[PDB]
């Protein structure tokens, strides 16, 4: 499975 | 950061089939917005949240809730054909930039309250209770009450004022308030508070002591029919000053 | 930016003819990803020619290979035709049954 | 999945606090998350784990090998901490359970239980009843009649005099309602000061 | 032996087209498994190898959710990059994502991966220790102060050391007769007249991809004109390769090919 975010919103970057 | 999520209206009094719109901006730097809904005695529950203007992830919202996100990142939330059980604290919450990747931050909600009709709407009534004389005998302090009665809906926020002063130290209200009427809903409430000093600091005649109560309750643009004074959002306070005896 | 695609024109199973088999052009080590690929059979396309899904080696470049069924003939003659943003012109490769 | 989770727990400050919680459907994906909310309040993070240990500044959470269960270790409760705690396994959405309220209460050993008069304002309807200085193993229960108001206990603190006390209060508009008789359906300790 | 799960972004912004096409590809080792394509008619997890296709509709819809939230994000990214570099609003541009897990014959973390490149050149890394990165570049510094104020290597080295072994555990039980696989090569030797003449080593239907082809004269190697074309899919999860010297006509009998695949019990030598 690919990476989810774990409870909130991802990076930016 | 530096500034937290924001939510606005703080309050909301409105009639059943009616609509209202809630605001929200995310915390500086986050660029994903949540709502949540908090009915009394529950857990949240999940409403929507979008990332940067666009929607990423639904809950079990009815068709008849709907929101947004703009460029400038702020959201609304509008809730429409309003019914009793849409009662709740709606909370906003950001994430996606500042905010940790696994982190939620919530704003300090916005509180809805539905009527069916907007008249039994009270404002409270204030009314400060000096300390026992035996009190002060018997343990050298001097413990004030304060007592605010009759109003709806459930929405005020109690203070004691010493010397012009807010204090915090000494005092403590109740957690939640009482029903003036159990089972027969839309019952008025009534809260209590407390505030302890020192025997000699009471009895001294140049401090003065004031309980105040913020009270949430119509707008200016509500259309308001009876009798009463039109239960607005208001003040109301309690004074007392200090006695020598 | 930029690479030039590196292609290969083969087949899955060695060639026999009478036999079907698939007809492989393997497009690698370019970069960015657009690219044109067409299977020729005595020069003009082929219909039905399916690929793989984007993807790219360790040092970013992308590789794909498309495909399709055929049964290979002594006269009929097979090439790939690859169109990329370095090329000045579509580079044909023939397919060459020996590698 | 869900998690269960105590409904209340109750602590004196001082004390370590251990919430456990349960998910025996815990996914692949989730990660075990707790959630801090004071009333009316927006909830904060307090801390995240997998399959290890985890401790950071406000709490530990310890979490079993099969991790179908975790513990939220709070290392020293205060009065501040008194809140609802969420558990939660989590892999987009945070799903919110009824949490954990959790009750932290003063030790009082100095009590002075006792009932006393306030009259005004003026005067003196209602008149005011204040059952206080009683320790926090004591119980308030509302009152038989309900044309008769009664508190729940409440600690105030008075910091400038590292003084901490409990309170309920007591009123009635009725000419049958005295203090003397307030109280007198909640358990009220004989030594209870009775003044006038 | 060892295993890996490996997954690949890549994320393409278009003039004024609207939203990047974002795709992904998941491999275990040299099979790819799953796919994922936001230009898809429903942009939607798909199957991609035997030993995936078990999993339940969750599966599918969670990874799902989570390749489109992961589509916004990159478009985002590709936005601040376009700040960055101070380029135009007009280019269309590459960022790319590789990340995943090593593990070893125990099934336990050897190595872990998150990696980004942009118009194909590296971008930012995380390091071996899993707990900072490396930035190429003046922009990678502004991505790397960000991330690192954000603490986003803690959550990275989170899913390398948590689900990343998880699942590729899962996926190693499930798919174990063909992921612990040795297809040693079938193997062969063409000649070619010019005529200078053409020897070709052949090896084809093997796996994994890894393999080693050498030409030796005598037994030193003559990689020097040895013709040595990469490895590449046979279209059905095998792979091939060949090498090719141009020799004369003269003493051919001491032309050896050697070839060393992990399906070999022992290192092959052909002649013709």
């Amino acid at each position: 499975a690919p990476r989810g975010p774990h409870g909130g919103a991802a990076s930016g970057l | 950061m530096d500034s937290g999520v924001t939510q606005t209206p703080k309050h909301l009094i409105t009639a059943t089939g009616q609509r209202v719109t809630l605001r929200c901006s995310p915390r500086s730097g986050d660029l994903s917005v949540y709502w949540y809904q908090q009915s009394l005695d529950q857990g949240l529950q999940f409403l929507i949240q979008y990332y940067n203007g666009e929607e990423r992830a639904k809950g079990n919202i009815l068709e008849r809730f709907s929101a947004q996100q703009f460029p400038d990142l702020h959201s609304e939330l509008n809730l429409s054909s309003l019914e009793l059980g849409d009662s709740a604290l709606y909370f906003c919450a950001s994430s996606g930039g500042h905010t940790g990747s696994n982190e939620q931050f919530f704003g300090p909600g916005t509180r809805l309250t539905v009527l069916e009709d907007l008249k039994n709407v009270f404002p409270p009534e204030v009314a400060v209770f000096e300390p026992s004389e035996a009190e002060i005998s018997h343990t050298q302090k001097a413990t004030l009450v304060c007592l605010a009665t009759g109003f709806y809906p459930d929405h005020v926020e109690l203070s004691w004022w010493v010397n012009g002063k807010e204090v915090h130290s000494g005092v403590c209200t109740d957690p939640q308030p009482l029903k003036e009427q159990p089972a027969l809903n839309d019952s008025r409430y009534a809260l209590s508070s407390r505030l302890r000093v020192s025997a000699t600091f009471w009895q001294n005649p140049r401090n003065h002591f004031r309980c105040q109560v913020q009270f949430y309750g119509l707008s200016e643009n509500d259309e308001w029919t009876q009798d009463r004074a039109k239960p607005v959002t208001q003040i109301v306070s309690a004074e007392a000053w200090g006695r020598a005896d | 930016i930029q690479r030039t695609p590196k292609i290969q024109v083969y087949s899955r199973h060695p060639a026999e003819n009478g036999k079907s088999n698939f007809l492989n052009c393997y497009v690698s080590g370019f970069h960015p990803s657009d690219i044109e690929v067409d299977l020729l059979k005595n020069g003009e396309r082929i219909e039905k020619v399916e690929h793989s899904d984007l993807s790219f080696s360790k040092d970013w470049s992308f590789y794909l290979l498309y495909y399709t069924e055929f049964t290979p003939t002594e006269k009929d003659e097979y090439a790939c035709r690859v169109n990329h943003v370095t090329l000045s012109q579509p580079k044909i490769v023939k397919w060459d049954r020996d590698m | 999945a869900k998690t269960t989770q105590p409904i209340s727990m109750d602590s004196y400050e001082g004390q370590e606090v251990n919430i456990t919680c349960s998910h025996n459907n815990i996914a692949t994906n989730d990660y075990i998350t707790w959630y801090q909310q004071f009333p009316s309040q927006g909830p904060r993070f307090i801390i995240q784990g997998y399959k290890t240990k985890v401790t950071n500044e406000v709490a530990s959470l310890f979490i079993p090998a099969d991790r179908k269960s975790s513990t939220l270790s709070l290392p020293r409760v205060s009065l501040s901490d008194t809140a609802v705690y969420y558990c939660l396994v989590v892999d987009q959405k945070l799903v919110f359970g009824t949490g954990t309220r959790l009750l932290v209460s003063p030790n009082i050993q100095n009590p002075d239980p006792a009932v006393y008069q306030l009259r005004d304002s003026k005067s003196s309807d209602k008149s005011v009843c204040l059952f206080t200085d009683f320790d926090s193993q004591t119980n308030v229960s509302q009152s038989k009649d309900s044309d008769v108001y009664i508190t729940d206990k409440c600690v105030l603190d008075m910091r400038s005099m590292d003084f901490k006390s409990n309170s309920a209060v007591a009123w009635s508009n009725k000419s049958d309602f005295a203090c003397a008789n307030a109280f007198n359906n909640s358990i009220i300790p004989e030594d209870t000061f009775f003044p006038s | 032996g060892s295993h890996s799960m490996r997954y690949f972004y890549t994320s393409v912004s278009r003039p004024g087209r609207g939203e990047p096409r974002f795709i992904s590809v998941g491999y275990v080792d040299d099979t790819q498994f799953v796919r994922f394509d936001s230009d898809a008619a429903s942009p939607r997890e798909e199957p991609r190898a035997p030993w995936i296709e078990q999993e339940g509709p969750e599966y599918w819809d969670r990874n799902t959710q989570i390749y489109k939230a992961q589509a916004q994000t990159d478009r985002e990214s590709l936005r601040n990059l376009r700040g960055y570099y101070n380029q135009s609003e007009a280019g269309s541009h590459t960022l790319q994502s590789m990340y995943g897990c090593d593990v070893g014959p125990d099934g336990r973390l050897l190595r872990g991966h998150d990696q980004y490149a942009y118009d194909g050149k590296d971008y930012i890394a995380l390091n071996e220790d899993l707990r900072s990165w490396t930035a190429a570049d003046t922009a990678a510094q502004i991505t790397q102060r960000k991330w690192e104020a954000a603490r986003e290597a803690e959550q990275r080295r989170a899913y390398l050391e948590g689900e990343c072994v998880e699942w590729l555990r899962r996926y190693l039980e499930n798919g174990k007769d063909k992921l612990e696989r040795a297809d040693p090569p079938k193997t062969h030797v063409t000649h070619h007249p010019i005529s200078e003449a053409t020897l070709r080593c052949w090896a084809l239907g093997f796996y994994p991809a890894e393999i080693t082809l050498t030409w030796q004269r005598d037994g030193e190697d003559q990689t020097q004109d040895t013709e040595l074309v990469e490895t590449r899919p046979a279209g059905d999860r095998t792979f091939q390769k060949w090498a090719a010297v141009v020799v004369p006509s003269g003493e051919e009998q001491r032309y050896t090919c050697h070839v060393q695949h992990e399906g070999l019990p022992k290192p092959l030598t052909l002649r013709w």
